[PDB]
């Protein structure tokens, strides 16, 4: 029941070994970044 | 001291004059003193708690306390299972990993898990739908994302060509300026003055309170 | 950092103050002495509250020299806290704007006519670039001069 | 650190900035400013110096120190000499004579 | 068409590599495959289109300072007149005289004494003066700090949300010269003749050569803007000396494409040959390749640019309010002398 | 003039502090002017 798929999928040799695929159309790498904290006061009465 | 202004005289003796010159570049030391640790309470050092660029040492480095769970049953598992260099982490990543999507985002995101790994495309996202997250500047181990069809399918050069062409006439800049919102924040030091009303008002609670306390020195004055 | 049209417009804009105070309270027409009253006064007012001077005989009663004053007090404070902050600007002198690396340089590996790395000719430093095998197409570039 | 001997006598005597004799060999070098290679007799001192002198006070026996002079790579034979044969002489550095 | 893609038709080059951007062309006369790495159209200098910096000194305000100033001038004036300058019941004129000059009192402590005017006589009103000039200058640090600080941070000129702006319609609209321009008979050429007709015509008459005399014309000052592909941007940027241009943004360009080979007749190998690209990644040729060929000098988080001051526009911008506060005081005086 | 003029500039370097009083003649006033100038630079100069 499949034909095409849509969905970005990554392009290896075990995958593209046994299916022909065209030429990908974004290039984005993987990152490990997750968030960032910023220390700071809200009421900040001096003195410390 | 405070910096007052009258205007009725001046002292004559010089005990008086050495004193209060010594005294006003006390005054100067102490609020060179305090707008210098302002200043330097402003930028802060922070410079820690960061990242390494494109290979972290901490991946390498086995760790039970930080557990690096990533998605499970997905391309991640194929990237680290036809590679060779980083073997030694394909045992330890390989298991407690959640096998959803919605489930690790929601994870990173509400204490749960410490890291994870998985492609800026959808923390691009998350993190510029949601204002919870935010993305680095470089993109290590890039990939591709193509369109794959059957080998007895004549119809893949005509789609080819369709593609070519939506890159060429800029259906695509279309596509991605409709579907990528520039939201606000870009760094952890850009912008210092977006609060500003709420260090003064700690302040000015305190010269409320030295209203209060002179509404107390006038309780003393008429009694 | 700034041009001296800008000094120029400052003290422009002295003179539109000083005239400002002239053509406020009214007084007579007069080019016929060489010093006057209120134009001297008028000055030393603007120097007074631009300079942050204090002299004491008096205030300014009128409104339209109080506001005028306030504007131009606060004028004088953003010019001297603004040039305060280019000179700790110009203090923070942060710029490295050069570098090695660290331990290996990326320039060393890529030929370069123009920044021969130069080094002893006929010492241990030949055997260690001998025995080696990683870094062996620099050699021949780094072999000569 | 080599230095001429001064006037005809032996090594020049001084001290350090800290309060320390500081002691001097006799050395007998070349020179780089003569286009020959005279026997010049010097005075050496430093670090390898000292060494040389706490070695040679803690175990009985005498040494005597000579300065080297150009040849300091092994001695590649790579220049084509003449089409014949060659036998190591150099490499290590130990064995001349 | 000519050139070295006829020299795949001539049936004298079976595969051919360089600089060959996917498109329709080169997919159109031969055949194509998997480019290995990824490239686009750039322009040199980064993207500003001429745009001053904005003012910083009205920043820290946010239309909140003044504001809260007010409120605070209000209520201090007013529970400060409510206190001691009234003692004797008496009529309207009464208050206003000690409002008058309380706001001035009040308005000289702020600005760093500037006039002392006069004093009172109650010891509280100069506790009260004491307080609220230790607000001044706190107020004053926290004000030389706050500036200086946001005047360390990034402030030049900005990226904006607009790549097809002006200057790809109508060449008549910046009164300074801006020339720009690329090298000739590419697919640079091709691509922006068929997308702008008007860049194309105003284009042809800055035409480039090579890529020193391109370097030469920005180093100099003969040329404003650069287009050319995003590798010899990189590498040309890359390898600067002294590090000052730099590409639009930090690495969004637009068109995204690589490049690729060409073959003859799809017969031979050709489908493994792309598997060996697939060996590539496979093998991190890529991040060693990357950081020894295309490598470059100026890889230091070119992030942020700071130099010295622009065109005191600010302090401009400034002298403008203060000519709106003189024409207020005119209109005042106009009111003043209707009465 | 002395023991007065010296407390006023010590009085104009560490900012006002006390504004005592001021002369008649126009020079002596330029001058405090531009002893004021001086006198705020060297403080930016210090703070920074
Ligand atoms: N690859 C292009 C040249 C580089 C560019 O696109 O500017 C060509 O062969 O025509």
């Amino acid at each position: 029941q499949a034909d095409m798929i849509v969905a970005p999928l990554t392009i290896n040799n075990e995958r593209a070994q046994y299916i022909e695929f065209s030429k990908p159309f974004k290039y984005q790498g993987l990152t490990i970044l997750v968030k960032k904290e910023i220390p700071r006061s809200t009421l900040d009465s001096f003195m410390q | 001291l405070l910096n007052s202004g009258l205007g009725e005289g001046a002292p004559r003796s010089f005990s008086a004059r050495i004193l209060g010159m010594v005294w006003a570049g006390f005054a100067m030391i102490i609020v060179a003193s305090y707008t210098a640790n302002l200043a330097a309470f402003l930028v802060l050092r922070r410079p820690e708690e960061r990242i390494t660029g494109i290979n972290d040492p901490r991946l390498r480095n086995p760790s039970d306390k930080f557990i690096y769970a990533t998605v499970k049953q997905s391309s991640v598992d194929i990237y680290f299972r036809r590679q060779v260099e980083l073997s030694t982490m394909y045992r330890h990543m390989e298991k407690h990993n959640y096998e959803s999507a919605a489930e690790a985002i929601q994870a990173v995101r509400d204490n749960k898990l410490h890291a994870f790994i998985w492609d800026s495309a959808v923390l691009e996202f998350e993190a510029s739908q949601k204002c919870d997250l935010v993305t680095t500047g470089e993109l290590f181990f890039r990939s591709g994302f193509g369109i794959g069809m059957r080998k007895d399918s004549p119809w893949k050069q005509e789609v080819s060509l369709n593609i070519l062409k939506s890159h060429e006439n800029g259906f695509m800049e279309e596509l991605d300026k409709t579907w990528v919102r520039y939201q606000e924040c870009d760094s952890r030091s850009n912008a210092p003055a977006t609060l500003t009303f709420e260090n003064m008002a700690g302040v000015f609670m305190l010269v409320a309170g030295g209203i209060v306390a002179g509404i107390f020195l006038i309780f003393i004055e008429i009694a | 950092p700034f041009q001296s049209t800008l000094w120029l417009l400052v003290g422009l804009s002295v003179h539109v103050v000083a005239v400002m105070l002239y053509l406020l309270d009214r007084f007579s027409p007069f080019g016929r002495f060489e010093d006057a009253l209120t134009l001297s006064s008028a000055m030393w007012f603007s120097w007074r509250v631009l300079l942050n001077s204090g002299l004491g005989e008096g205030a300014p009663r009128s409104f339209s020299a109080r506001i005028l004053g306030m504007v131009w007090a606060g004028f004088a404070m953003i010019i001297v806290a603004s040039y305060t902050a280019n000179l700790a600007a110009f203090l923070v002198l942060r710029r490295p704007e050069e570098r090695i690396t660290g331990i290996n340089d990326p320039r060393l590996r890529n030929p370069s006519d123009k920044f021969i790395y130069a080094t002893v000719k006929q010492s241990s430093v030949d055997i260690y670039f001998r025995r080696q095998v990683e870094l062996s197409t620099m050699y021949r570039h780094m072999e000569k001069h | 650190y080599v230095r001429p001997t001064t006037s005809d006598g032996t090594c020049r005597e001084e001290y350090t900035i800290n309060g320390d004799p500081i002691k001097k060999v006799i050395c007998n070098g070349p020179d780089e400013t003569i286009p020959g290679r005279p026997t010049v007799p010097q005075c050496c001192y430093g670090f390898c110096v000292d060494l040389l002198i706490k070695l040679a006070r803690e175990m009985d026996f005498t040494y005597e120190v000579h300065l080297v002079a150009d040849g300091k790579f092994g001695t590649q034979e790579r220049v084509n000499n003449s089409n014949a044969a060659a036998w190591n002489g150099m490499m290590g550095e130990l064995l001349s004579g | 068409w000519n050139g070295m893609i006829g020299e795949v038709v001539t049936k004298r080059a079976y595969m051919a590599v360089g600089s060959l951007t996917i498109n329709e062309e080169r997919s159109e006369v031969v055949d194509f495959s998997v480019p290995f790495i990824e490239t686009g159209i750039s322009v040199m200098v980064s993207r500003s289109n001429g745009t001053v910096s904005p003012s910083a000194f009205l920043e820290p305000f946010s239309a909140d300072v003044w504001v809260m100033m007010f409120v605070m001038l209000l209520i201090v004036s007013a529970v400060a007149v409510f206190v001691f300058e009234y003692f004797s019941p008496v009529g309207y004129n009464g208050p206003s005289f000690t409002i008058g000059k309380a706001i001035w009192l009040l308005w000289g402590l702020v600005f760093n004494n500037s006039l002392p005017v006069q004093n009172p006589k109650g010891t509280t009103s100069k506790i009260m003066v004491s307080v609220w000039a230790f607000f001044a200058v706190i107020f004053l640090a926290s004000y030389t700090a706050n500036l200086a600080a946001f005047m360390i941070q990034r402030r030049y000129v900005d990226q904006v949300s607009g790549l097809s702006d002006k200057k790809f319609q109508r060449p008549n609209d910046f009164s300074p010269a801006f020339r720009f321009g690329t090298v000739p008979n590419g697919s640079t050429e091709r691509n922006i003749r068929n997308n702008y007709l008007e860049m194309h015509s105003y284009m042809v008459k800055f035409n480039q050569r090579s890529v020193q005399d391109a370097l030469l014309s920005l180093k100099s000052g003969k040329l404003d803007a650069f287009i050319y592909d995003a590798a010899v941007l990189n590498y040309m940027a890359g390898r600067d000396e002294g590090c000052k241009l730099v590409t639009i943004g930090s690495g969004k360009v637009f068109a995204t494409t690589g490049y690729g080979i060409a073959i003859q007749k799809d017969s031979g190998w050709k489908r493994q040959v792309d598997l060996a690209i697939l060996q590539l990644f496979g093998d991190g040729e890529m991040e060693e390749l990357e950081a020894l060929w295309l490598t470059g000098i100026c890889h230091n988080e070119k992030n942020e640019v700071m130099s010295s001051q622009l065109d005191i526009d600010n302090m401009a911008g400034v002298f403008y309010m203060l000519a709106a506060a003189m024409a207020l005081s005119l209109i005042t005086f106009i009111m003043e002398h209707l009465f």
